[PDB]
Formats: C-alpha cells, sequence, structure tokens
C-alpha cells in the first residue's frame, strides 16, 4: 500500500421533491404543518381532492472509477490501472449496470412510501430514450420479470454500462414516479437529525416550502447490491468496507474473517494475473463496487 | 371539609405514564358502582419536565373515601412492596387550588384526528346536497404544556392517550368532576388543593 | 432397580433409569419445599399420582402465573425480562441430564406450551406477551444446543439483537437480549431432527 490514495464518486443523485398538479398551475408543493406547543408536533398528508402525488429527482453517471484521484506511489498506480482495464474488457460492467438499473426500475428509493394503490415510474435520458414501468409493485430482487419489462431492463443496462465505462459521454437521467394514493394518506419525508423530532423541507424559488428526501438517502437505496458473501444470497447489503448490517447490529465482512476490503486490496497483483488467464469471481466484483463508491483508502 | 390520601411508587424504574393509568381505571370502575359520588384526582408531585412518581385522591366524604382505599388492587400492591400508602386525614386549610383540566383539542395535532373529522364532514354534506368543499386553516398554532397518561378502552378493542394540562384556580359557580375525576374546559367545574406541601409523610 | 413396565400411560412410566431418577429429583425441589424430615418413603411416594394427569395440568400451572404476573406489571412488556414472569422454570429443565427433546419429557412440554402462547398473540401496535427478552443461556436451552453455537448463529445473521450495548464492552451470557417470538420461530424453522 501507500500513504495517499483516493477515488471520487462515480454515481450520484440530487434530491427528491414531492408535489402535485392542479388545473391552475403545474408545480404545487406538498407542505408541512407545525404547532409550537421549540418542542413541537407536526404533520404531513396528501390533502383532500388530490388523486395522485408526484416525486422527482435527477441522476448523473460518470466513468470515474478508471483512475485514482490521488496516488503517491508509481507501483500502486500501475497496478490499479491495469486492473480496471483487465476487468472492463471481459465485461462485468454489465453486471454492475444490471444491478443498479434493476433498483431504479423497482422503485425502492421510495423507502416507506411504497404502499400505494399503484405506482408508475417513467425515465428519460440525455441520449433520447424513454422507459416506462406501468406498475412497479411487482418486481423482485430475484425472479424473472414479465415480458416487455425484462426488455427495458436490458436497454437501460446498456446505456448505463457505457456511462460507467467510457469517458466524455455526458449521461443524465430524469426520474419521475407517480403514487396513486388513499383518501388522506400520510407521507414520510426525510427527518432532521438534532441534538421532539422535525421534518426536512426545501425552499422554492417563490418562497414556499416543500417535503423532500435527502440526496444520500436516495443514494443509499440505489447502491444496495451486495450479496456476494457466505454463498447465501438472502437480500443484498449496502456496500460497505466491513459489510455492516444495521438491522441485525452486526458485520458480515468483519476483519477477523479476512473477507473485508483491506485484505482484498492487497492481492491486486494476483487478480490481474488471473484475469489474464481468463468466470469472474465474487472477490473482484466486490472490489469494483467499492471503487465506484469512492473514498479514502490511506495510511497503509 | 376535605379528606385525602396519597400513594407513592417505590421502584426507581417505574413508568409513571403506564402505571398512573391503572389508578384512574379503578376510580372509574368505582364511579360506575356508585354513581352519585365525587372524587377528584390530584398530582402533588407535578412538574414541568415530568408527571412525577406519586398520585393523590381528594374528596369531601370521609366514610366513602375509606371504602375506596379498601379496594383490593391497592391492598395487593402494598403487600408486595410496590406502593407506599398513607392514611385518610383532613386536608390542611392553608393552601391554594388548581384545576387539572384535560384538553381534547390537542387531538387535532395528529393526522388520525384530521382524517376522521373530514370523513365525517364529507358524509354529512349529502344531507345538504352541496358538493363537498372543505376549507383548511393556516400553518401555525401555539399550545401549552401537557403530559400523557396511557389508557385502555372500556369493554372494547382500543387504547388511547389522555392529555393533561394544569391550570390555576379562579373561583366561581358550583362544581362537578368528570368520570376520571378530571376537570373539563367548560361545563365541568371543580378543583383540587395543590398539596405539594407536607409530602414528607410518604 | 429396574423399569419393567407395560401400558405406561403416565409420562413417568417410560425410559432408562437415569431419566427416571432425574424426574424425581425435579419433582422434589419444586413441590416438597418443606424441610427434610426424613420422610424418605412418604415424601416421594406421591410423585407418581401427580404425573398422571400431567399432559393436562402442567400447562395450567404455567398459565396461572402469566395472569398473576400480568396484573403486577410495571414496565411496557418489550423491556421486561423473561425471568420476571416465569421464574426460571426454564433453567430447571437442566436437572434431567439428557439434551434432546424426545427423551427429556419435561422440556418437551414446556416448549409445547410456549409455542402455543406465541401463536395466539401476534404482533400489533402495543407490545404484548411474547416480546419478552431471553438471555444467551436461555436460547441455548430452548434450542437444544451449547452457548457458543448461539454466538455463531448470531454472527451469521440468523437472528437479531434488540438492545444496543455501549462501546468497548461486551454482552455477557446472563444479559437479556433476544425476543421470545424470534426464538420460537427460528427453532421450528431450522432446528428440527429425528430426535
Amino acid at each position: 500500500l501507500c500513504t495517499h490514495l483516493s477515488y471520487s464518486r462515480s454515481l450520484s443523485p440530487g434530491k427528491a421533491v414531492f408535489f402535485y398538479k392542479t388545473a391552475e398551475s403545474d408545480f404545487v408543493p406538498l407542505r408541512i404543518e407545525v404547532a409550537k406547543i421549540p418542542q413541537t408536533i407536526e404533520a404531513c398528508y396528501v390533502p383532500p381532492n388530490v388523486d395522485e402525488l408526484y416525486c422527482r429527482f435527477s441522476l448523473r453517471v460518470e466513468a470515474n472509477s478508471m483512475r485514482p484521484y490521488v496516488c503517491s506511489n508509481p507501483d500502486v498506480l500501475r497496478v490499479m490501472i491495469g486492473l480496471a482495464q483487465a476487468y472492463q474488457r471481459l465485461g462485468g460492467y454489465n453486471e454492475l449496470a444490471r444491478r443498479y438499473s434493476a433498483n431504479v426500475l423497482r422503485g425502492i428509493w421510495l423507502w416507506r412510501n411504497q404502499y400505494t394503490q399503484g405506482t408508475k415510474i417513467e425515465i428519460k435520458t440525455s441520449l433520447g430514450s424513454t422507459y416506462h414501468i406501468p406498475d412497479a409493485r411487482r418486481l423482485s430482487w430475484s425472479g424473472d420479470w414479465p415480458e416487455l419489462e425484462q426488455k427495458q431492463l436490458e436497454q437501460l443496462t446498456s446505456e448505463m454500462a457505457k456511462a460507467l465505462s467510457q469517458p466524455d459521454i455526458f449521461w443524465f437521467a430524469d426520474v419521475t414516479a407517480s403514487l396513486k394514493t388513499g383518501f388522506c394518506q400520510e407521507i414520510f419525508p426525510s427527518q432532521k437529525f438534532t441534538e421532539s423530532r422535525q421534518l426536512a423541507t426545501v425552499e422554492c424559488s417563490d418562497g414556499q416550502l416543500a417535503a423532500c428526501i435527502n440526496p444520500q438517502k436516495i443514494g443509499a437505496a440505489l447502491q444496495k447490491i451486495d450479496d456476494w458473501w457466505a454463498n447465501d444470497a438472502d437480500l443484498p447489503l449496502r456496500v460497505h468496507e466491513y459489510g455492516a448490517n444495521h438491522e441485525a447490529l452486526t458485520a458480515l465482512r468483519h476483519p477477523a474473517t479476512g473477507q473485508d476490503f483491506y485484505h482484498l486490496l492487497t492481492k491486486a497483483e494476483q487478480f490481474v494475473t488471473v484475469l489474464e488467464s481468463s468466470e469472474l469471481p465474487g472477490e473482484v466484483h466486490y472490489l469494483m463496487a467499492v471503487l465506484v463508491k469512492g473514498g479514502l483508502f490511506q495510511k497503509g | 371539609n376535605r379528606y385525602f390520601f396519597a400513594i407513592r411508587y417505590l421502584s426507581d424504574d417505574v413508568d409513571c405514564g403506564l402505571l398512573a393509568g391503572r389508578c384512574i381505571s379503578i376510580l372509574h370502575g368505582f364511579r360506575q358502582a356508585h354513581p352519585g359520588i365525587q372524587i377528584g384526582v390530584a398530582f402533588p408531585e407535578w412538574s414541568d419536565r415530568d408527571l412525577g412518581r406519586s398520585i393523590a385522591f381528594v374528596s369531601t366524604n370521609k366514610s366513602l373515601l375509606e371504602r375506596f382505599r379498601e379496594r383490593s388492587y391497592f391492598q395487593v400492591m402494598q403487600a408486595d412492596n410496590f406502593f407506599a400508602l398513607s392514611l385518610v386525614l383532613e386536608v390542611p386549610d392553608t393552601c391554594q387550588n388548581v384545576r387539572f383540566i384535560r384538553n381534547q383539542n390537542l387531538a387535532k395535532l395528529f393526522v388520525g384526528e384530521r382524517r376522521r373529522r373530514l370523513a365525517r364532514a364529507k358524509r354529512r354534506a349529502k344531507a345538504r346536497g352541496e358538493a363537498f368543499q372543505p376549507h383548511m386553516p393556516d400553518e401555525t398554532k401555539v399550545v401549552g404544556v401537557f403530559h400523557s397518561v396511557f389508557m385502555q378502552s372500556a369493554s372494547s378493542g382500543q387504547s388511547y392517550i389522555l392529555h393533561i394540562q394544569k391550570h390555576r384556580y379562579e373561583r366561581s359557580e358550583d362544581s362537578g368532576y368528570s368520570s376520571y375525576g378530571l376537570a373539563s374546559n367548560d361545563l365541568y367545574t371543580g378543583y383540587v388543593p395543590d398539596l405539594g406541601a407536607i409530602f414528607s409523610t410518604l | 432397580y429396574g423399569c419393567s413396565f407395560e401400558s405406561s400411560n403416565p409420562l413417568l412410566a417410560i425410559g432408562s433409569l437415569s431419566a427416571r431418577f432425574g424426574a424425581l429429583y425435579w419433582y422434589q425441589q419444586r413441590y416438597l419445599s418443606d424441610h427434610e424430615a426424613v420422610r424418605d418413603d412418604r415424601a416421594l411416594t406421591k410423585a407418581i399420582g401427580h404425573f398422571t394427569a400431567w399432559p393436562d395440568a402442567f400447562w395450567r400451572e404455567l398459565q396461572q402465573m402469566v395472569d398473576d404476573a400480568l396484573v403486577r406489571q410495571t414496565k411496557p412488556l418489550n423491556h421486561t425480562d423473561f425471568v420476571d414472569v416465569f421464574g426460571s422454570v426454564v433453567a430447571d429443565c437442566r436437572q434431567i441430564p439428557m439434551r434432546n427433546t424426545g427423551q427429556n419429557f419435561i422440556l418437551k412440554n414446556l416448549i409445547g406450551f410456549l409455542t402455543d402462547l406465541v401463536a395466539r398473540h401476534p404482533q400489533c401496535r402495543v407490545a404484548n406477551v411474547g416480546d419478552l427478552l431471553l438471555s444467551a443461556v436461555d436460547a441455548a436451552t430452548l434450542l437444544s444446543t451449547s452457548v457458543e453455537q448461539v454466538r455463531r448463529l448470531h454472527h451469521e445473521g440468523f437472528l437479531p439483537l434488540s438492545i444496543r450495548p455501549a462501546s468497548r464492552n461486551t454482552v455477557s451470557p446472563h444479559r437479556a437480549v433476544f425476543h421470545l417470538r424470534h426464538v420460537v420461530e427460528l427453532r421450528q424453522a431450522r432446528m428440527q431432527s429425528h430426535h
């Protein structure tokens, strides 16, 4: 290893905002009511006579895991470059793109608000494509998707596979979903972290406030595609260097097992050798996923 | 002209909101046996931060209050060293009164209440024959401090919360207590002495 | 000195001698609390009649204390220790030396009961019986396995931990931390055998 090594993030959303349409104007925000009772109570629900609620966010994808942002060691750099390319030419970006793409179309980024009478998801991109999932309530992590839907997963996978692997393509997606709702259904936006509770909003250009979901909360949902441990797929974990599992309060790739990122980072010379003899194993899939969610890998 | 007795909780881990609810339920049951009675509930350890680890009952009829004290629940809880009980004695003549009014208006702070109110309003319009056209209020309200007590429903499948406020007494009219020995904002006037004094007795 | 029985309707009328000895030891501490008076014959003589309606009496003994415990409740039940309601009846199952359910009939009936108890009390907004906390040594007994195996089972994620501990610390075997309904379900799901 070496003293300085960093990657930046290769995939990121902006934030999500809730709103509805009227006959008089196209963008009316969903608002939150507060009573000072400081120590307050507050509430948010769809108001009477609005039949459906809209949620929207934007996504940029960048081929930025091909090269270290900073590296202080010429030998570490030579290897990391050789590895990313050794992988790229055998495929594998398709696999990562398939996993990311599946999560967008499924709709899990809606977290606790998935319980609707029918959710429709529409996607537009900067290359001129449009995708349409008429009903997002039925698509599993594991299983065969119904016809015409399986197909759009392949088409979206292809655009993203490119966005992740070739530079100088400026790829944007614009994701809007519609929630068909109940009579006065409660809505669950992001909460504020404090030292009673408060909810998060954003300001509109006209001064009104609106309910929202934070950027990283959308992001945490998209990248939850780690099921390469213990030969038991279950449900996937949010990619983490130690395999953290918040629900059970544990860690699946505890350093004690030899299965964490840092042990694996030191075997790069051996992986490149294998790729040259090539089948891609779980060990290199994990590593590539972490490099995409870049951060500090230092003080070796 | 007034008698009282007090109960204190001995255990350091006691949950005041859960436990207080049982004493009120007993009072209610007693009220059902003998409709023509009046017994008030007081919180002599009331604070702005918490409800306190003690409860007291106040009334005017000594012989009746003794009968209440004899209720089996209280006797069991004492025997197992959960409760410390006092005896019935006369209320000191050197104190001030408080109301302990309960406020149901606070229900409107929660989504469940708004939903029910509107559902009824829609249905109610059919008699009028006009289209349902509800009109909402503004975004800011100000309310006073209140504490919660956990309550079970009477012969049903529900549970809910009582919201208690403390108001200072002002004298007028004649009195009456609610089924819980609590005061109401209107047309249920009563008061209790604020016996935070002489509490060294338990 | 020997067994030699036929038409063994009572749960005390079958088995190897070690089990027959253990069953008596258990009966004695639990119902002959009176100080020794060397009534060596008479004191134990009654144990056989006692067991003749066992399949239907043991449960009532357990039911009685669910209700008497409930009316003395001071905390919401999901922070209450299993032991506060059932009084270590589980630990006593360890006095018979055999581990498996088909031979240790005292344990077999206790589990039967707890499974039914959970079944008639499904999860809802207010906590109820069945959400009580077990310690590590208790799951080991109900799951018919040694303690280290429970730690391994936790580590792989087959069951959740409900109390968040402080840092730079450890949770000891005696600390109460798993919900009852979680243990009962896991056992039915993946712990059965031909025993």
